[PDB]
């Protein structure tokens, strides 16, 4: 397990407006959702 | 390949002289057929009809007695063997 | 006693790192369209023919093995590979 | 064919799935009178009329009827192309068109209106034709009864007609319930009866 | 050998989910793989197969 | 598959519009090179 | 043998970015199934 | 016109009430079949009886609660055994015959009130609980 923290505000935006989880709701092979319920759920 | 099976009990009608003998693969005797035969099972309640497309394999005989889900028909490397 | 004789992801990597019938036109094409048509039109044309066979037949063979297994991959990701 | 096209506001429109059925309204205030004498049926949204196919003997004078269509909802998810393309789309398929005679001719307001369900009249949108329903009345009184009393049951596509007594009024879910019940009884045969022990065996 | 047990085996896989659908429709090891939340009917008729 | 014949896949060229007449040009023909004609196949 | 094909198809296309926005080509595809369109 | 117009099996399988699957009166034989001379050698059946592995049933909770049902009248059966049709049909419906031995209980409390009710799990209670003793007490 690896834990990056963002030190400049360049990586800090970049991690907050380009890789969080709900602006990447869509896999980019044939568009399909990625998040969705399973097993339990 | 796909195996046609008797959907009820019941005795197998049909003419064998309609179809031509032959040995399978597996040993057995059974009938090449070659046309759209019509196969009768007179089950206890009522007759139903089951049709045998060419290129099959009829592994019944006539007037023989099946079982539901019995085997009936077969709709249709260089390996060595030491005994 | 006796001897009888009797009767995907590499599939992948195989057509990547490079059909008979895709040698068969390509060696066909060569021998013929150069003696057919002259400078820069045998060889242009010819190079043509040969690519866009090549590119719709290796898009075909790539798409059926993940279509095969249930994998569904836009085109889109294939062509700029076979590019 | 006819070689014309008609005056649409002489007619009453009756639209369906599959055509436009015209029959000719003689002018009343409550535009509920027909005269069955002149009918035209027509592809929807067109002004090419021909002549439907009639079934059976149509009246020859004018009658007062009221109208209800049959049919079902389409209930769809549509693709979502554009931005804010909507979830679901509703809409109505008519199949058949009832038009029901007032008893007598009355009219909807007059205190003693009732509906005479022994004279209805279908329009099929399938077939572009029109027809009298075939009614099995159940009632006890024959021709002269209390109307006030019989109900109307519609079933098999709108092909069945049955008068039966309000008293004897199904429950909506006595009615859904039978259907359930004979559909799962017969499928439950068919998976049961290739069972080599079918034959010497009970339902319970 | 191999043909009369390999149709035999098939056979009983294609009969599982409909007696599953027909007679125990909430059996929980069906829910399960018919639901698509975890497991298939391969690994099913390893279990009831 | 393209055709095998030449004179068949080049139809196909053209249906599929992979390559038609228009794109047969040098500079010669499109530059105005009139005279070049005249130094050539003597 | 999946990491390794994976690393020569990155290896082979990792240049490719998309950096116009018409090239101002002539020529198309011709299609004559939804999902490739 | 003429458009106006005024006016055992068979009954227990309409109602769902239990009887045989296959109507008796409407229930032939399957008359004579091969008598392994006529028969080819794959198709005949063994002179002797052969040992299988398989040649018990498989016992489960359906069989023995079909019998005990079928002890007290709740359902009728083919036969004395219950057959692998009859089993399979009982698991889809289980839940209904178990709802009404569940009403008959509440229906009994209501009547015998909670004394006589719940003095079957109490042994060492002789006074009498009906509904009059309880009174009369």
């Amino acid at each position: 397990m690896a834990v990056h923290v963002p030190l400049s505000l360049e990586a800090q935006a970049e991690a907050r407006l380009l890789m969080f989880s709900h602006m990447n709701l869509l896999s980019p092979a044939i568009g399909d959702p990625i998040s969705v319920p399973t097993q339990d759920m | 390949a796909e195996h046609v099976r008797a959907p009820y009990n019941g005795k197998i009608k049909f003419n064998e002289d309609l179809v031509h003998p032959t040995r399978t693969r597996h040993g057995h005797p059974a009938f090449l057929c070659y046309i759209d035969l019509s196969v009768i099972i007179e089950s206890e309640d009522i007759i139903h009809s089951v049709t045998i497309p060419p290129k099959s394999f009829l592994l019944v005989q006539n007037d023989q007695y099946v079982e539901s889900e019995q085997v009936i028909a077969e709709i249709r490397e260089r390996v060595r063997k030491y005994i | 006693l006796v001897t009888f004789i009797y009767e995907g992801l590499p599939k992948v990597e195989q057509v990547l790192e490079v059909s008979l019938n895709l040698e068969k036109r390509i060696k066909g094409w060569n021998r013929c369209i150069t003696r057919i048509l002259g400078i820069p039109w045998g060889f242009l044309i010819g190079a043509e023919l040969t690519i866009v066979q090549s590119r719709i037949s290796l898009v075909n063979k790539i798409q059926k093995v993940y279509r095969s297994q249930g994998v569904q991959i836009h085109n889109r990701h294939i062509e700029i590979i076979v590019r | 064919v006819v070689d014309y096209r008609i005056n649409e506001d002489e007619f009453h429109k009756i639209s369906l799935l599959d055509c436009d059925f015209f029959i000719r309204k003689p002018p009343d205030p409550d535009n509920d009178v027909y005269d069955f004498r002149e009918m035209y049926v027509t592809p929807p949204d067109t002004d090419i009329y021909s002549v439907p196919r009639v079934l059976a003997p149509m009246p020859q004078k004018y009658i007062r009827c009221a109208m209800s269509d049959y049919g079902c909802y389409d209930v769809t998810e549509p693709p979502i192309d554009a931005p804010r393309d909507p979830l679901y789309k509703s809409e109505r398929e008519i199949s058949k068109v009832f038009l029901t005679k007032h008893y007598r001719n009355r009219r909807l307001n007059d205190p003693e209106f009732v509906l005479d369900f022994e004279e209805i009249y279908v329009i099929d949108s399938k077939t572009k034709s029109i027809t009298r329903a075939r009614v099995l009345v159940t009632v006890p009184g024959g021709r002269k009864r209390d109307r006030k009393d019989d109900l109307l049951v519609i079933r098999d596509n709108g092909n069945s007609f049955k008068i039966i007594h309000v008293g004897e009024r199904d429950d909506p879910t006595t009615v859904i319930e039978r259907e359930e019940w004979t559909k799962t009884r017969e499928d439950m045969e068919k998976h049961l009866r290739k069972l080599r022990d079918f034959s010497v065996s009970n339902w319970f | 050998s191999i043909e009369i047990w390999y149709a035999t085996s098939e056979y009983l896989r294609q009969e599982m989910n409909p007696n599953f659908r027909m007679t125990d429709p909430f059996n929980p090891v069906h829910m399960m793989s018919f639901s698509g939340a975890r497991g298939n009917a391969s690994q099913v008729h390893q279990l009831v197969g | 598959w393209f055709p095998e014949e030449p004179f068949e896949a080049f139809k196909e060229m053209r249906e599929r519009k992979v390559f038609d007449v228009s794109d047969m040009y040098t500079i010669a023909d499109v530059w105005g090179w009139t005279w070049e004609k005249d130094f050539k196949n003597k | 043998d999946a990491g390794y094909l994976t690393r020569r198809l990155v290896e082979v296309v990792q240049h490719i970015v998309v950096r116009r926005t018409d090239c101002g080509t002539i020529r198309g595809i011709s299609v004559s199934f939804i999902q490739t369109l | 016109n003429g458009f106006v117009v005024y006016n055992g099996f068979e009954l227990d399988k309409k109602l769902g009430r239990p009887h045989p699957f296959i109507d008796p009166t409407k229930k032939k034989q399957i008359e004579t079949t091969l008598t392994s001379d006529e028969s080819w050698w794959n198709w005949r059946k063994p002179e002797k009886e052969q040992w299988s592995r398989w040649q018990r049933r498989r016992p489960d909770v359906e069989t023995v609660f079909l019998k005990a049902m079928a002890e007290t009248g709740q359902v009728k059966l083919y036969g004395k055994e219950p057959t692998l049709t009859e089993t399979s049909l009982y698991r889809a419906r289980r839940h209904l015959f178990k709802e009404e031995r569940l009403q008959a209980e509440r229906e009994r409390l209501a009547k015998e009130g909670p004394m006589a009710f719940y003095s079957e799990w109490v042994k060492a209670w002789k006074r009498d609980t009906s509904r009059e003793a309880v009174q009369k007490h």
